[PDB]
């Protein structure tokens, strides 16, 4: 059971680091991860600038 | 199937932020998310 | 003031000569 | 006069830029002969 | 793999740019977000975006277009409108203060400041570009930004790249009713910077758009929006073969050795024959036999120059749609045997044909109807010298009293440079006379 | 006598001047660098 | 085994460390607290999941550290490691080296041994400071000298802040910076230098952020101090140890002052429209404006360049990109260095700091080059010294305080050499 479970996982690894088609798709799935965190960074900079616009009105009031 | 496991696990969360050449051969999405709107 | 535009004539000589050097790639691909 | 001396100050500051793009360009153009001749030595 | 660069200069650069880049994004799939639609994403089966649009790895298509002017009051609506995020934000260059509608500000006073910045945005684009098919200059001969900035562009672009084709797009003033007073001073001198520093420069007038809207489009109040839409269509018509395949494909390198015999006569007309409203396309049948006949009609022209007193010396045809080349060959032969259409004796061939398969696309809210086929008509008629003959006299009348010249010479202009601009244009008035003369 | 010379390019970046040009954001380009045109 | 131990000293130095450990913590997983919800290099394990840091922040005067230990990342730093004092060195190399430093000279030294002994294979040190004030001048030297013998030969790297051209938050700045050179010169290994006037601009020219503080700049300094240590921490292809950087960037002995320039420093809005590829990134670090030191490369000659590429860069495009920059004539490379391009592709895309100022780039580069252009810099700051020293201004304190005027003359001749010694490297 340890023998055959090691067999499949690491033959899966052999075709994982050798096949360029997988690496072509592995590159862009992290580029998809980038678009999520970029838009999270887009949404955060509007949220953080909402922090001082109430502060700017507070010190003026 | 190594594509299949990779598209099952690192693609479902990434629904609108997806890149271009990911789902070749339309039937890939039919074995995935239920509405999914490509 | 006199020094200030005295350099400008220098600048303009050194400017239009820069317009002239470009007037005066293949070394890869072709060669 | 201080603003005029300040406005003077940006001018030879800008002149130093022109001499630099000058000297970069003779280095860029005199060499092109050398690379032309170096390839020509292979060519001949 | 073929691809091009489209630079837009001035307010008159960006109003077509707002009315032509919305065409290109609707040409294949592109949203005003730069994102290709989700049911185009499957397999990546489209290379007909690469000519005009680049591609970051994420999936947003960024355009090869730099929008530069000295008026900040017209690009700010692009930075505010629907196409805020399509255009790359450092590729839209704006000055604080306008070019004051005079060439001396746009070429010597302030136009020297922004030129080295926009060369770097050109070699932005050319370095991403494997083989540049050509550039597409967009401006107008109105005033400072449209004529001064582009003419110092023309001087710097011709020396940066050299042996490289480059099309040009500029509207032209009126014979009768112009909208600017100091404008006729510009067109004489900016041609002097265009004769030897431009590959080819099209003939388009906004007044024919007004009259085409009168007779063909059947629309009251011809605005400036639908005016740029037709010239938006016509850049798509000449460059359709860069994106899509055809029976007779034509690249932009084909075009320069196709129309001009002399390196200083690069001045062709450019009309679009199947221009028609929604209601009137319903009754006229549009085969290639009769829409080619509508190309040569003086009413269906582009510049206020009747071609019946001008000799056709070169032409090229670009056909889009379900175009069968045999009925092309029948339609051109009827034009050749037509006596009232005249030619030049040294050019017995005359015409060049180019075929594309895809039909034209119609903007929603637009006046043009979905026509089954389209024809683009491009000729350098010798009758265009009469336009200069009606323009140089307007220049000479204002120069006789030396009016409106203190604004020029104040902003670092020389008085003698206008005289050699006139003296060179005196050769052009003789150049068209010595080309159309019959061989002896 | 404090005053800052205003830019002409209307961006928050691109602090350009009629006498201080060559002063903007250097370029994206794949093949060559910024200083080797 | 692969281990590091910094000595952040001086208001700037410490503030620099603050932002740095923020990214350090995130890179691994350490929560502000210090407990986790391939790191030894910067975080030391303990009993119950607690990865405490491995530095020894100093500061002859209180303040700074006060908040440092009662704010945000409060628990993490070990009560001891944080060493304060009870008064400032008032921008006086004297006070910092021969008057108020002594007091803490041992407390840091002893605390340091602890961190040292604990680890097993410290690849080297990382004294981050700022030539501008006593502690960041006198003490820093006082520490490096004693450390030279108490820890033996060992990468004595240092990333400090060298006085910028026009901008100068200090009047006696010249004295302190020049007086601190005669020390490190022999007791250093690689003074990765970085200014402020340039880091402000780079944060406006490329980051579109005007009115910038010292915090945004701190984050940037970090990204650099991460790529210089990423090859030792996370994994990847070609990798570079602190030992290597030395025998690949420091050509002759005295000549030991490399520069630095992160590359994909782009905002988010701008990135969505601009790709970033091994080529572009590299083709943009050699530019004369992405430099973190106002010293312009063009005005000199590249003697070496270590291009670290913390990112998913493929070990092929990099070779091609380097070949290009090589054949350009513009970027001049001295003949003595026929090659002149170290690489290093770590496979851990750079991390984004919560509410920071940079955008996550799949690929990033930090080329630390050695150009005779730092020569120009030294001379300009040197000029100021000569003037202030000609009228023996600000010497009333400095000298009459705990030091002799001899050093004020020695530092000169020694510096005069460094600049002359740089010149010969070119010829
Ligand atoms: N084709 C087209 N032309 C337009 C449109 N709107 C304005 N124009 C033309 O633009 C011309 C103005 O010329 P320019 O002097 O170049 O105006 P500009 O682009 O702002 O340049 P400057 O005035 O120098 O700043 C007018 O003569 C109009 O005919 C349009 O929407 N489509
Ligand atoms: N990059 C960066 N530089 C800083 C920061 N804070 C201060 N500096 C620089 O460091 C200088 C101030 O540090 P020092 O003058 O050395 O002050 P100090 O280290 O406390 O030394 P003393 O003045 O004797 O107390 C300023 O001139 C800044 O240029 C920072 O947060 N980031
Ligand atoms: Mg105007
Ligand atoms: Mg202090």
């Amino acid at each position: 059971l340890k023998r055959e479970s090691l067999k499949d996982e690491k033959l899966r690894q052999q075709v994982r680091e050798n096949s360029a088609e997988l690496r072509e798709l592995e590159k862009k799935l992290k580029a998809a991860y980038m678009n999520k965190e970029r838009a999270a960074q887009i949404a955060e900079k509007d949220a953080i600038k909402y922090g001082q616009m109430k502060r700017d009105a507070e010190i003026a009031r | 199937e190594e594509r299949l496991k990779l598209l099952k696990e690192h693609a479902t969360k990434l629904l609108g932020y997806l890149p271009k050449g990911v789902f070749k051969n339309e039937d890939d999405i039919d074995m995935l998310g239920e509405e999914f709107r490509k | 003031q006199a020094q200030n535009q005295a350099l400008d004539r220098e600048i303009q000589e050194w400017e239009s000569r820069n317009s002239a050097h470009s007037k005066n790639q293949h070394d890869k691909v072709k060669s | 006069l201080n603003a005029l001396r300040h406005q003077l100050g940006l001018r030879q500051k800008w002149l130093e830029e022109l001499q630099l793009q000058h000297s970069l360009r003779e280095l860029e153009i005199a060499e092109a002969q050398d690379s032309n001749t170096e390839v020509a030595k292979t060519m001949r | 793999m073929r691809e091009c660069i489209s630079v837009h200069v001035g307010q008159a650069g960006v109003q077509i740019g707002n009315a032509c880049w919305e065409l290109y994004c609707l040409e294949h799939g592109i949203q005003p977000d730069g994102q290709m639609p989700s049911d185009k994403t499957i397999g990546g089966g489209d290379d007909s975006f690469n000519t005009f649009f680049s591609e970051t790895g994420a999936g947003k298509h960024v355009p090869r277009a730099v929008f530069v002017d000295l008026e900040p009051t017209v690009i700010d609506e692009v930075r505010t409108g629907t196409y805020r995020q399509l255009f790359h934000p450092e590729q839209l260059i704006t000055g604080k203060e306008d070019a004051a509608n005079n060439y001396a500000r746009g070429h010597y006073t302030i136009g020297k400041e922004l030129i080295d910045l926009v060369l770097d945005r050109i070699r932005k684009l050319a370095d991403q570009c494997t083989g540049l098919q050509g550039f597409l200059i967009f401006h107008s001969f109105g005033g400072g930004t449209g004529s001064g900035f582009t003419s110092l562009l023309m001087e710097r672009l011709s020396v940066d790249y050299g042996k490289k084709s480059k099309l040009e797009f500029s509207i032209y003033p009126a014979p009768q009713v112009s909208t600017a007073v100091v404008e006729p001073y510009n067109s004489i001198l900016t041609t002097h910077t265009t004769l030897e520093h431009s590959d080819c420069a099209f003939m388009v007038d906004n007044e024919a758009i007004y009259d085409i809207c009168r007779r063909n489009l059947d629309i009251e109040r011809p605005t400036y929006t639908n005016l740029n839409r037709l010239i938006g269509q016509i850049v798509s018509s000449i460059t359709a073969s860069l994106r899509f395949d055809g029976a007779l494909n034509v690249d932009l390198t084909e075009f320069q050795t196709n129309l001009v015999p002399y390196p200083r006569i690069h001045f062709p007309l450019a009309t679009y024959a199947p221009v028609i409203s929604a209601e009137k396309a319903y009754h006229e049948q549009l085969s290639v036999a009769e829409i080619t006949n509508a190309c040569f009609e003086p009413a269906n022209q582009m510049v206020k120059c009747d071609p019946r007193h001008g000799k056709y010396m070169a032409c090229c045809l670009l056909y889009r749609g379900d175009v069968v080349p045999k009925d092309v060959n029948a339609a051109i032969a009827t034009i050749k045997t037509k006596r009232t259409i005249q030619f030049v004796d040294w050019c017995p061939t005359g015409f060049k044909v180019g075929i594309n398969y895809q039909p034209p696309t119609v903007v929603p809210g637009g006046d043009l109807a979905k026509v089954q086929r389209a024809v683009c008509m491009l000729s350098n008629t010798t009758a265009i010298a009469e336009a200069w003959a009606r323009l140089d006299h307007k220049f000479d009348l204002m120069y006789a009293k030396r009016a409106f010249v203190h604004w020029y010479v104040g902003e670092g202009m020389e008085e003698g440079e206008f005289s050699e601009a006139r003296e060179d244009m005196a050769a052009l008035e003789k150049d068209y006379e010595e080309v159309g003369m019959d061989s002896v | 006598n404090v005053y800052m010379e205003k830019s002409i390019v209307t961006g928050p970046d691109n602090y350009i001047t009629s006498y201080d040009r060559l002063n903007f954001h250097p370029s994206y380009r794949v093949c060559r660098p910024s200083i080797c045109d």
